[PDB]
């Protein structure tokens, strides 16, 4: 069997999980109450796949999810919403206040206590699991919970399980807009966690998705629901290979094998090509070549990072729907012909291809148009270093005068940990600068 | 200064030795992974010393008054290696907060005295955060102004404590 | 699930608290007798923040009332929302301070403080997980300043971890109502700068200006001013009680606002305030709320923000809206007014959004700034303080109750150090 455990931490994680599980329930035909009419209608087959859901005796399907948050509000919204009966009652809520945008509160003084309960629930889920593939951890930098508790949980998971893959879908701070004053401190303190213990971390930016929504989707005033739906589409495209049949299927292990040239550079960028409104769905073919070319458009990147300032180290394409390998080969050829896209001279192979037959679904009340073909790209490139540099400068501007430091020091943290994390991040940045130099 | 501090008088060495033993016994001490008898509180030992001269023709009574201040500070801590829980963690956090304030006032003092000395001589204005903690508040006259002050830094030799030893050396250089 | 214990001291604090409890009981559908008559299920979900539950399915606010004049308590009881409070929390004595800070702090309040602390302990021990306290009082008066400072000191001695808010009405620039306002104000600020986490500065003249120029009221009374302050107070703690797309606890505001421990004096504001006459002209959108919040005319502290710089600001919106528009507007406000924000705190605008708006409004917003211009206020008091302390204008009344010149001198020194600390960020061009 092939399955993976989804963990959600913080408000961003919980809301992205709401979107993701809405999409999964729509995909597999599971009603919000957990029942599947197709079981009673057909009496056979496999529709409620084991990759995400577990079937109990009475035909109810319960997701393999673990929600975590220090606030009671965000998860209490879920526990009295449309999906109140879907989830197991074990939701792991800390009956106290929140980390208050403090890494120390989410890592040292309050991030404990409930960590043991969280690990117990993960162990109970794993014991029911056969052939576990890995973990999908959803969180966000800039929040006390999403950083500190993510650090605690990832450390404990690496200690306990170790060899199992641990993917990450995190929201990096945007270059210009943010909703916190102490965001850079948290983002710079989370780098040791994101570097040492994670196996492959996908980063997204709110500003980039806002621009995508404004331009491609023609939504003038988007909110977080659209962002969560887009991220859910990306995650579904990533994990579709474990569930549906396909010509060229790519599981998580062989996916990782062709995207991590070295252990310390596991920071790919993620894009989704056919983001288009219903009105513009007409007047356009949306062939394989069009979507493959659109994957490379700098405007369509979901992190504010221009690929043309760096070199592409590796690329993985995941196609869904009526796609044939001949057109994919043609698209790869014409892309390799182009000179604007620069590839490192030590990776002549370049591209990994995966194809799946199941086309993407349409969420009711959504914005994406129904399409026959889609492609999700993941790309390891050096240009992401620039996205880090703009952050580091900000941190210096706040650490020179020791602003807001006493809040962190008064909850267990030492002053030196800031400098240690900054040095580690500088080492990572210089590693990315080194890997892209042409060989001689 | 401190109000209602039990300032006593001693005439021989035995009395002050008894006071020293009583004070050391009264200090709050707890065991930790980095030290079996770590200090949980800053400590200040104050000697008020008065010299008087008696002669109606030439001398002055109460001619000299001076203060000897001897300060034992609690060091920085890291919760990972310290292994503190509950009250120990709170004590460590408070100690680190006070030491951060002390480092900030040291650095600000250093920059302020160096600039007006070297730059021109402007002396426009330079706020110094003495009031951010009680430790720096009580030692205002010792860190600057009316005192002659010495700083004794202790250093651990091992490689594992390199990051803390370098910080201690840097702050000694600043001092 | 979090609680807030509420304390009220003095005439001004008592009246503001009464209006605040009327605004909160409306938002939650509690009737002037304790019975629930609401319509939305979300009202009762987080009612534990302010109200305890009684045996008869009634709700009793977690409030504590303090004074040394029974007249204020009698006025509160004989009112529309007098019976809602429990009688055991009415703590008072006789022979009020008479605008004497020493009587409030040292002579008379020292006897009633034990009873007030007993009631505070009784209310605090019943909470599932206490968050913090909040106190309403006037700095320029008698029992208000003294008992508020004494209670703050005692509670911080007993509850060091918890949050301590304070909504203080400071002396006005030119409007005055007692002769000895500077002495009480200076001593109270000397007490507050040490023993508080947040302090929302409120000025009577700013509220009068808001009533006259913005709301176009011809004969404003104290009720209107209490209304505004009460709308601000509800707006501060909205995220504890209702769901939102991006919540903001009290600790989040405390962390994101104050850069250093001694700078926790906040200028508040609220929007949308129209005129009952031009409601049909102004469209309600996020840009309009952003325009009104940052307007210098709309602040409640009577200190012009354009004379300083914003160390930090926090905007808490309530109502259905788009996060893209909110973030774009905050970035726009930063970028255009580039000279009024410090250069060493990049992106110094905290944002919070709550789903449920007030009763009959489609959208609302509250603003919490932390600007160096607040220094002006302190300077004014300090100036007046000198003008009386140099000649010992009224000092015998204060020294007769057990004080001395050293207390006054050290309070003045603390005020001046605070003013210097705010000044040292006020200028641009940190180099020379
Ligand atoms: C057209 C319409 O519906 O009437 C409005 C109205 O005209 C305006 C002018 C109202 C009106 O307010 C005033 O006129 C006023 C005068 C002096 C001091 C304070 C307010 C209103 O009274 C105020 C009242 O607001 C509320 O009811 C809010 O829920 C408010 N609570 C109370 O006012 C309240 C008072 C006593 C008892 C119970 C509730 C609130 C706001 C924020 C947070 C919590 C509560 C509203 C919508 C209006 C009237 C009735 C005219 C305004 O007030 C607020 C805060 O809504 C003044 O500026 C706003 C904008 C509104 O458009
Ligand atoms: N794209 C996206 N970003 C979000 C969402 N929710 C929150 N964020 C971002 O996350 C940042 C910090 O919020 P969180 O990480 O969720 O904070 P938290 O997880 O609740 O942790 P605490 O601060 O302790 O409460 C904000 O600045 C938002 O910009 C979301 O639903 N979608
Ligand atoms: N905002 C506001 N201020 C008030 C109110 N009543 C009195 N004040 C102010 O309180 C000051 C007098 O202090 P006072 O209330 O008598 O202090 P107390 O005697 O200790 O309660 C005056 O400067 C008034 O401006 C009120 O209802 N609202
Ligand atoms: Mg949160
Ligand atoms: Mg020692």
């Amino acid at each position: 069997m092939r399955e993976c455990i989804s963990i959600h931490v913080g408000q961003a994680g919980v809301q992205i999980g709401n979107a993701c599980w809405e999409l999964y329930c729509l995909e597999h035909g599971i009603q919000p109450d957990g029942q599947m009419p197709s079981d009673k209608t057909i009496g056979g087959g496999d529709d409620s796949f084991n990759t995400f859901f577990s079937e109990t005796g009475a035909g109810k399907h319960v997701p393999r999810a673990v929600f975590v948050d220090l606030e009671p509000t965000v998860i209490d919204e879920v526990r009295t919403g449309t999906y109140r009966q879907l989830f197991h009652p074990e939701q792991l809520i800390t009956g106290k206040e929140d980390a208050a945008n403090n890494y120390a509160r989410g890592h040292y003084t309050i991030g404990k206590e409930i960590i043991d309960l969280v690990l117990d629930r993960i162990r109970k889920l794993a014991d029911q699991c056969t052939g576990l593939q890995g973990f999908l951890v959803f969180h966000s930098f800039g929040g006390g919970t999403g950083s500190g508790f993510t650090s605690l949980l990832m450390e404990r998971l690496s200690v306990d399980y170790g060899k199992k893959s641990k993917l990450e879908f995190s929201i990096y701070p945007a270059p210009q807009v943010s909703t916190a004053v102490v965001e850079p401190y948290n983002s710079i303190l989370t780098t040791h966690t994101t570097l040492e213990h994670s196996d492959c971390a996908f980063m997204v930016d709110n500003e980039a998705i806002y621009d995508i929504c404004r331009r491609n989707l023609d939504i003038e005033r988007p909110t977080y629901t659209n962002l969560n739906r887009l991220i859910s589409q990306i995650v579904s495209s990533i994990t579709a290979s474990l569930r549906f049949d396909g010509a060229l299927n790519v599981d998580l292990t062989e996916f990782q094998t062709n995207l991590v040239p070295y252990p310390r550079i596991h920071f790919p960028l993620a894009t989704y090509a056919p983001v288009i409104s219903a009105e513009k769905a007409y007047h356009e073919q949306l062939s394989v070549a069009e979507i493959t070319n659109a994957c490379f458009e700098p405007a369509n990147q979901m992190v504010k990072c221009d690929p043309r300032h760096g070199k592409y180290m590796a690329c993985c394409l995941l196609y869904r729907g009526d796609v044939v390998p001949k057109d994919v080969n043609a698209a790869i050829a014409t892309i390799k012909t182009k000179r604007s896209i620069q590839f490192v001279d030590w990776c002549p192979t370049g591209f990994k291809v995966g194809i799946n037959y199941q086309p993407p679904t349409v969420v009711p009340g959504g914005d994406l148009a129904k399409v026959q073909r889609a492609v999700c790209m993941l790309s390891n490139t050096t240009a992401i270093a620039e996205a880090w540099a703009r952050l580091d400068h900000k941190f210096d501007l706040m650490y020179a005068k020791r602003a807001f430091v006493h809040w962190y020091v008064g909850e267990g943290m030492e002053e030196g940990e800031f400098s240690e994390a900054r040095e580690d991040m500088a080492a990572l940045e210089k590693d990315y600068e080194e890997v892209g130099v042409d060989s001689v | 200064y401190v109000e209602d501090l039990s300032k006593l008088a001693v005439t021989s060495y035995n009395d002050i030795q008894d006071l020293m033993d009583s004070g050391n016994k009264a200090r709050t001490v707890a065991a930790t992974n980095m030290n079996e008898t770590s200090s949980r509180s800053h400590a200040v030992f104050n000697i008020i010393f008065t010299q008087k001269r008696h002669d109606a023709e030439t001398n002055i009574t109460t001619e000299k008054v001076s203060k000897i201040s001897l300060v034992d500070l609690a060091g920085s801590e890291r919760a990972d290696s310290t292994g503190a829980k509950g009250t120990r963690l709170k004590e460590g956090a408070n100690i680190n907060k006070s030491l951060t304030t002390l480092g900030k006032v040291i650095s600000a003092l250093a920059e302020m005295d160096s600039g007006p000395n070297k730059n021109k001589k402007k002396k426009k204005t330079d706020f110094i955060p003495y009031r951010d903690s009680v430790l720096t508040w009580l030692l205002r006259e010792n860190l600057g102004g009316n005192s002659r002050t010495a700083m004794v830094a202790a250093l651990s030799p091992a490689d594992i404590n390199y990051d803390e030893t370098l910080s201690t050396l840097r702050y000694a250089d600043r001092a | 699930m979090r609680e807030i214990v509420h304390i009220q001291a003095g005439q001004c604090g008592n009246q503001i608290g009464a209006k605040f409890w009327e605004v909160i009981s409306d938002e939650h559908g509690i009737d002037p007798t304790g019975s629930y008559h609401g319509d939305s299920d979300l009202q009762l979900e987080r009612i534990n923040v302010y109200y305890n539950e009684a045996t008869g399915n009634k709700y009793v606010p977690r409030a504590i009332l303090v004074d040394l004049e029974p007249g204020t308590m009698d006025s509160v009881r004989s009112g529309p929302f007098g019976q809602i409070f429990r009688p055991d929390n009415f703590v008072f004595g006789q022979s009020g301070a008479g605008n004497n800070w020493a009587k409030g702090h040292y002579t008379e309040g020292a006897e009633l403080v034990d009873s007030v602390l007993d009631v505070v302990r009784k209310e605090s021990e019943s909470c599932d997980c206490l968050q913090g306290f909040q106190l309403t009082h006037s700095l320029g008066g008698g029992t208000g300043s003294g008992m508020g400072t004494l209670l703050i000191s005692k509670i911080r001695e007993e509850y060091p971890d918890r949050i301590m808010n304070t909504f203080s009405v400071m002396p006005s620039p030119k409007v005055s109502d007692t002769v000895v306002e500077p002495y009480n104000a200076t001593l109270s600020v000397h007490q507050l700068v040490e023993n508080t986490d947040e302090t929302y500065c409120i000025d009577n003249e700013a509220l009068y200006d808001i009533c006259f120029r913005t709301l176009k009221l011809t004969t404003p009374t104290y009720g209107d001013l209490n209304h505004l302050v009460s709308a601000t107070m509800s707006g501060v703690t909205t995220c504890l009680r209702f769901p939102g797309q991006l919540n903001a606890d009290l600790r989040k505001l405390a962390v994101n606002m104050v850069p250093f421990p001694r700078l926790h004096f906040f200028m508040p504001g609220f929007a949308p305030l129209t005129s009952r006459g031009s409601q049909q002209y102004r469209a309600l959108t996020v840009p309009e709320l952003t325009q009104q919040m940052f307007d210098s005319k709309n602040m409640m502290a009577a200190c012009d923000p354009r004379h300083g710089r914003y160390l930090t600001v926090a905007a808490i919106f309530r109502g259905r809206m788009s996060m893209k528009e909110v973030d774009e507007q905050m970035l726009n406000v930063q970028n255009k007014n580039s000279s009024y924000f410090v250069e060493w705190i990049p992106n110094n605008v905290k944002t919070a959004v709550c789903d449920i708006p007030p009763r009959g409004l489609k959208m609302s917003a509250t603003f919490i700034g932390n600007s160096t211009a607040i220094q002006e206020l302190f300077k004014r008091i300090s100036e007046q303080f000198t003008a009386m302390f140099r000649r010992k204008a009224f000092l015998h009344w204060y020294t007769g109750e057990g004080m001395d010149e050293m207390e006054f001198t050290e309070a003045e020194s603390n005020m001046n150090d605070l003013v210097s600390e705010y000044q040292q960020y006020q200028d641009a061009t940190a180099d020379e």
